[PDB]
DNA sequence: ATTCCTAATCAGAATTTA
DNA sequence: TAAATTCTGATTAGGAAT
């Protein structure tokens, strides 16, 4: 056999704080 | 027969050039590049839209052909940027609504940018997909769109949910839920410092305190104390008299049993407390004082057919309501009660059951109204959360579904100068003619007390972790607080002084007069009680109550644990050591009550707990009873005041608020965190003006915003 | 000529 | 990494008094 | 009554452990 099913496609971290 | 390239290879030198990344020394690498590729007896092109098989019993994707190669693994590839249906962005199931006859069309998706690299063996079919203007004309859209199998006139970006279009100046300005004008005086103070004049023109809400605060700190505001539903069946009701109404000395006459002469009318609504639906009329009779007015419904006006022309000719000059046009602005920030996690009461699997949560319903059947050209809607965090987001997703899917311009924020409320963390949802809606605003970057730091659902990360706002730059230092309690002076748990002076200078930056803010914070609702010249310490008044607390705050000691972290009679035990679970008999005070009721034992399994720090000047509030709420929240004022003996609570929201001193203390305390908890509202504003201003820049979702706020 | 008051109903 | 647990959510509702 | 008083759940991000 069938139709191979198709790959559809981390964010970097918001930093709220002072040091991390 | 085996799926191919087709046609020679591109030449090496404009292969690299298209396509770096494919080349030089996990992106998949290239050996070359190709023009053409045959799958299943059909030839495609770059360039070219197909389907593209995706998971069993799932929507086949839809792809736009960039780049086709075979890799350094001997494979065939291809590569598309993924279009969007309308389900498969953030909206989801919500796909299925409807606002005012607007349904989301099969035929529109999005272009996004997000790519992918996979075999040819994918590939399904073509598929004609034409590109949309948005503005342009609608005979040339219908011909267009008879044209094509889809189409879309607006890009996806999952980034803040966007979706958007591809590649002194006055505006009017409705508040829909309008509390004690919160979020409406944030935008217009932020708005004037980008350069544009916005009004609050209209204010809609049903409780008549948080109207006679509006009203007050706002009098050119036609601020109207009713239900919003109300409001919109007499806007529809209103276009019809407009329709109808537009361009000696008189005899006396029998009047029959209630028969009387009318003077002029002075008011105007749709149903209301004790009527039902219908217009009626405010009408003022003659030789009568405003006492004696008196609602009247239509028919029972048809005898005055001039004093209603009269109002309707007067009122329209005036836009004492606005026809659809009229009104450039729609925010609102909809009840949130039958919404937040605080309600133990909620129903996640009718979540329009809510009276409450239906009101987002009437937010955007006002907007399907009216068509502002922006759209500002402000709710909790829980609107993500609570049902999987079904309240949430339903506001996004009907701004889009009506062809507006979206984005979706959250925003945290100390980040822009407060001693609050208050996160909460933003959403943007502008129409196609108009520039979508950004989000407005944080200006201090804060400490974090919460977090964004994981579905919805990529829609705070905030600055990465690997560019933060150096931002302003987290505001903590005292720095908003240590300027007032004492009050006691019985203070009922509406107006009182400081009994000091302010000792903080934020306090100098706090403390600015209405000319100096751009506040031009009462014109030339300041308004009233600028230079008076207006409701620093705390809920004044029973007998029981109050004898009990007394007895909490003046230490950091301080609660109801402290009292005589209490101990802890294992696992910090709380417990009478019996080596006290239970405290009673001078009523004969216990110190201790029982539900501060009960609460959360005996594990709280909540009940009578005290707050410090080193601290945070992590929400700013519309209950002051200090029971199962940590209220207590550091050093007094009582809770935060109104006036307290109202700065950690971010209210300048001059905005004096009415009503009970109870109902004082409702409308700060309720409010937007003003300097929230003030950044957003600017970014709605710089929108508005056309004077933003680019297709970045978040913007720095410029050093003015944080003045000398 | 002159023209007559404009009445409406009291409803109490 | 895995489990476990805390903290966090612009309160509502029942019951008990005047 | 209507006002006051008494109570207190369902999730989940993220934090401690390991
Ligand atoms: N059905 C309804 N019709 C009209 N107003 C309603 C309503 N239900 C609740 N409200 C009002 O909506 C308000 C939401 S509080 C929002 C306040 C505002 N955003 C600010 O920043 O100050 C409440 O004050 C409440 O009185």
């Amino acid at each position: 056999r069938t139709k191979q099913t198709a790959r559809k496609s981390k964010a970097p971290r918001k930093q709220l704080a002072t040091k991390a | 027969h085996e799926p191919e390239f087709i046609g020679s290879p591109v030449a090496a030198d404009e292969a690299r050039s298209n396509w770096p990344k494919r080349y030089g020394r996990e992106e998949l690498k290239a050996r070359c590049h190709y023009r053409s590729a045959k799958v299943d007896n059909v030839v495609y092109c770059l360039g070219d839209d197909v389907y593209v098989k995706a998971g069993e019993n799932e929507a086949d994707y839809i792809g736009r052909i960039t780049e086709f190669f075979e890799g350094t693994d001997q494979c065939h590839y291809f590569t598309c940027r993924w279009f969007f249906r309308a389900e498969d962005t953030v909206i989801n199931s919500l796909v299925s609504i409807s606002v005012d006859g607007h349904k989301h069309d099969p035929r529109r998706v999005f272009l996004s940018e997000e790519k992918n690299d996979n075999v040819l063996d994918c590939i399904i079919s073509k598929v004609k997909i034409v590109h949309v203007d948005p503005n342009m004309d609608p005979k040339a859209k219908a011909q267009l769109i008879e044209s094509c199998d889809l189409y879309y006139d607006m890009s996806y970006s999952v980034a803040y949910s966007t979706f958007a279009n591809i590649s002194t100046r006055t505006a009017t300005l409705l508040d829909l839920y309008s509390g004690c004008g919160g979020m409406s005086t944030g935008l217009c103070l932020g708005a004037a410092l980008s350069g544009l004049k916005l009004e609050t023109r209209w204010a809609v809400d049903f409780n008549s305190f948080a109207c006679q605060s509006l009203k007050y700190n706002h009098p050119q505001t036609e601020v109207r104390n009713e239900k919003a539903d109300e409001f919109l069946a007499l806007l529809k009701e209103w276009a019809v008299l407009c329709k109808k109404y537009v361009q000696q000395a008189d005899e006396d006459s029998p009047l029959d049993k209630d028969e009387f002469v009318v003077e002029k009318l002075v008011g105007i609504c749709y149903g209301g407390s004790d009527r039902e639906n219908g217009i009626y009329f405010k009408v003022q009779w003659e030789g009568y004082g405003p006492e004696e007015d008196t609602w009247e419904p239509i028919d029972n006006l048809s005898d005055c057919p001039q004093k209603i022309r009269e109002f309707v000719q007067e009122g329209h000059k005036r836009k004492i309501l606005p026809l659809p046009g009229d009104v450039d602005v729609i925010c609102g920030g909809p009840p949130c009660q039958g919404i937040s996690g605080f309600n133990r009461y909620r129903n996640r699997d009718e979540p329009l059951k809510d009276e409450k949560n239906k009101q987002m319903v009437t937010f955007m059947d006002i907007v399907a109204y009216l068509k502002p050209k922006y759209v500002l809607m402000e709710n909790v965090v829980d609107i993500l959360k609570f049902a999987d987001g079904y309240l949430g997703k339903y506001a996004l899917s009907c701004l889009v579904a009506m062809k507006y311009q979206a984005r979706l924020g959250m925003m945290v409320a100390g980040c822009y100068g407060l001693p609050q963390f208050r996160m909460r949802v933003f959403l943007w809606g502008a129409l196609s003619s108009m520039v979508l605003p950004k989000y407005p970057l944080p200006t201090y730091d804060v400490v974090v007390r919460g977090g964004a659902p994981n579905a919805f990360s990529q829609c705070m706002v905030a600055y990465d972790e690997t560019q933060k730059p150096s931002l302003k230092k987290a505001l903590l309690l005292g720095d908003a607080i240590s300027d007032l002076p004492k009050v006691q748990n019985h203070q009922p002076n509406d107006v009182m002084e400081y009994g000091g200078s302010p000792k903080t930056e934020f306090q100098r803010y706090i403390r600015l007069s209405r000319k100096d914070m751009l506040d031009w609702s009462f014109g030339e010249g300041a308004g009233p009680d600028e230079g008076k310490l207006l409701d620093h008044q705390p809920l004044r607390l029973n007998n029981d109550d109050y004898e009990r705050v007394q007895q909490i000691p003046v230490k950091k972290g301080a609660n109801f644990r402290d009292l005589k009679g209490v101990r802890v035990g294992a696992n910090n679970i709380v417990e009478w050591d019996p080596e006290i008999e239970r405290v009673k005070l001078s009523s004969g009721k216990p110190l201790v009550p029982d539900y501060a034992m009960s609460f959360i399994k005996g594990k709280s720090l909540k009940p009578f707990g005290r707050l410090w000047w080193d601290e945070t509030v992590p929400t700013v709420v519309t209950r002051a009873e200090p029971h199962n929240q940590v209220i207590i004022h550091p050093t007094q003996a009582r809770v935060l005041t109104i006036r307290e609570n109202a700065r950690l929201q971010g209210f300048p001193d001059y905005y004096r608020l009415f009503g009970p203390i109870k109902e004082k305390y409702i409308q700060v908890g309720n409010a937007v965190a003003v300097p929230v509202a003030r950044a957003l504003g600017y970014c709605l201003g710089q929108a508005y003006l056309g004077e933003s820049e680019g297709s970045d979702p978040l913007y720095q706020l410029p050093p003015s915003f944080t003045s000398v | 000529s002159a023209r007559t008051k404009q009445t409406a109903r009291k409803s109490t």
